[PDB]
């Protein structure tokens, strides 16, 4: 009711379904065992076209992500004039009035560390997207969630064998062929050695 | 081994006919990827059965 | 003191901080699971005393 | 080639064979995991001996 | 303890493979919905179904268009009517009209 | 230390491991989502009722019946689509105590995750069956049929 791969053909060494696609052996059992997904075709076209209006729409993203954290700032400050008026204005001590100034320091450090970090996150996920091309492997199931919910044009991405056999499906063994064969031709040390 | 695959099989296809959630689905169709690894070279692959 | 390959050792190990290298040991042992530094902490003690 | 195989061959062509060639291959679809049936042991309907 | 004798649950009775007379049969052309023919040599004096369990695996009906009309059995039971054997139409009525007020206040407020 | 970036750091190497023993990669799996309460189960549980009526009656005035506006047909496709993504949730959510009970069942003719995946199909089956108003925990009625 679903396909399967051969066992012959991808645990034996050298692993002839890893040479027909030029994958390593540790990337075709994370993909045949359902461990990660891989993106078995992409779009151009469209991507380019949504490449601009959607760098565009993560720019609009990225700003209204700096306005969440500087009205973080913003609290933090009028939290920050709070422990003011609560450290200087009444009989408190040298250093614990100035302890919980560096506490507040301390919560704005993580703060824009929070922030900071899903805006590494949403720049990633863009870097992966204009990255995006076939054959390649999508481990970290939730950066593939958010993938396939922002942009799930563009592409295909299936996991397992059924992928897999999407994968020969769209494979020209003339165009590697001769790929392969001008890389012998040309090519030299361990790329030839591969190649071959 | 033929046991193995013959069940796992039609607990898929009818997990397919139900409509499951994504995790067990794709747990279902790894256990029979590993069966039918079983059946054809059983030990190769990690833990032998 | 008087051990020069101990003390080459000591002086090359690029981890100091005792729960930092209870984390190496649980990283290197484990992998596929979180630090949880008791969890790895109890370990050490469970696995050999 | 033979099917019975009388004795006059040239060669064994191996090759890697296709869904379409094993489902030309078979006589059924089996479909079931019972093998024999516990009381009267005879093969089953659809099962692995069937 | 025993001697170890094995014998498969079979019968083997030995007769000649005569092949002058035979019985006489017709052959079903049975067609799948997939567009798969098979052939099954039936005998003369022998009802023919109109369908048959083929090599294929589907059901594979006559390609003579008899159409007996089976007129199969019922669906087995749906979460519908698992839903529907323990509660009531007012009921899940008022359960609609409870979450369409729910998304008013979710999309407009 | 919890916020040392070296075991966070460490935390995300350790979830990119192979994993080859299945039965740990499912494990792992499963231990993504949270565990609900007593609230959370009752609204999903209307999340279904609901969506289970509302494909219900978009099924039937499918057939022959009025032509709905657009916006009628939104809220209630978005109601029927929400239901079946809260039942995911929850069949999800109580894949754990399905591994709770198969691991005690092991260790004879079957092995273990055949065992967890029929315990899944039999957690289908509860939730399907399940009712809500009569006022106990999910687990309580799921217990039976898993």
């Amino acid at each position: 009711a679903a396909p399967v791969t051969h066992i012959w053909y991808f645990k034996g060494v050298p692993s002839r379904l890893g040479y027909l696609l030029d994958l390593a052996p540790k990337d075709l059992e994370k993909i045949i065992y359902f461990a990660a997904y891989v993106i078995t075709s992409v779009d151009e076209e469209m991507r380019h076209n949504e490449l601009s209006t959607l760098e565009a729409e993560m720019a609009v993203e990225r700003k209204a992500v700096e306005d969440q954290r500087d009205g973080e700032l913003e609290a933090r400050a009028q939290k920050l004039e709070a422990d003011l008026a609560e450290l200087e204005a009444e009989g408190a001590k040298a250093d614990a009035r100035r302890k919980v100034r560096d506490g507040g320091e301390r919560e704005m450090r993580q703060i824009r560390d929070r922030a900071q970090r899903e805006l590494d996150r949403l720049e990633d996920i863009w870097s992966t997207f204009t990255k995006l091309a076939p054959k390649q492997l999508i481990v970290d199931e939730n950066l593939y969630r958010e993938l396939v919910d922002r942009y799930g044009e563009y592409f295909t991405g299936a996991m397992g064998a059924e992928s897999i056999q999407k994968l020969i499906e769209n494979f020209d063994i003339d165009a590697e062929a001769e790929s392969l064969r001008d890389v012998i031709r040309n090519g030299k040390g361990q790329k030839k050695l591969r190649a071959l | 081994l033929y046991r193995r695959v013959i069940n796992r099989n039609n607990r898929l296809k009818r997990l397919i006919d139900l409509g499951a959630p994504e995790i067990i689905v794709n747990n279902e169709k790894r256990m029979l990827q590993e069966s039918v690894d079983a059946l054809f070279d059983n030990g190769r692959r990690g833990r032998p059965v | 003191g008087f051990s020069e390959i101990m003390r080459s050792t000591l002086e090359k190990d690029n981890t100091v901080g005792t729960d930092e290298a209870l984390l190496d040991i649980y990283r290197k042992l484990r992998p596929g699971e979180p630090p949880t530094k008791e969890s790895a902490q109890t370990l050490l003690e469970n696995l050999f005393f | 080639g033979a099917m019975l195989d009388v004795n006059f061959f040239d060669e064994l062509r191996i090759g890697l064979a296709t869904a379409e060639d094993i489902r030309q291959w078979s006589y059924g679809e089996v479909k079931k995991p019972e093998t024999i049936n516990y009381r009267t042991l005879k093969p089953e309907k659809d099962g692995l001996f069937c | 303890d025993r001697v170890l004798r094995g014998s498969r649950l079979g019968a083997v009775s030995y007769e000649t493979d005569r092949n002058h007379d035979l019985a006489p049969r017709q052959i079903a052309r049975y067609r799948t919905d997939n567009g798969e023919e098979f052939e099954v040599p039936f005998a003369d004096d022998a009802e023919i179904p109109g369908t048959w369990l083929c090599r294929n695996g589907m059901e594979g009906t006559l390609i003579e268009g008899d159409l007996p009309e089976p007129k199969k059995v019922k669906p087995p039971r749906t979460h519908w009517d698992m839903l529907l054997e323990r509660r009531s139409i007012e009921e899940l009525e008022e359960l609609l009209k409870e979450r369409l007020e729910l998304i008013r206040s979710r999309r407009r407020g | 230390e919890d916020e040392s970036e070296a075991l966070r750091q460490a935390r995300k190497d350790a979830e990119l491991t192979a994993s080859a023993d299945s039965v740990r990669a499912y494990l792992k799996q499963i231990g993504k989502v949270a565990l609900l309460n007593a609230e959370e189960e009752v609204e999903l549980a209307k999340r279904i009722e609901a969506g289970l009526y509302a494909t219900q009656l978009m099924t039937e005035l499918s057939e022959r019946g009025e032509k709905l506006p657009a916006a009628q047909r939104r809220d209630m496709m978005w109601i029927c689509r929400d239901g079946d993504r809260a039942k995911n949730h929850l069949l999800e959510a109580n894949l754990r105590l399905v591994v709770s009970l198969a691991k005690r069942y092991t260790g004879r003719g079957m092995a273990f995750l055949d065992l967890i995946q029929e315990g899944n199909l039999g957690l289908i089956r509860a939730v399907e069956k399940f009712d809500y108003t009569k006022g106990y925990k999910f687990s309580t009625y799921a217990t039976w049929w898993i």
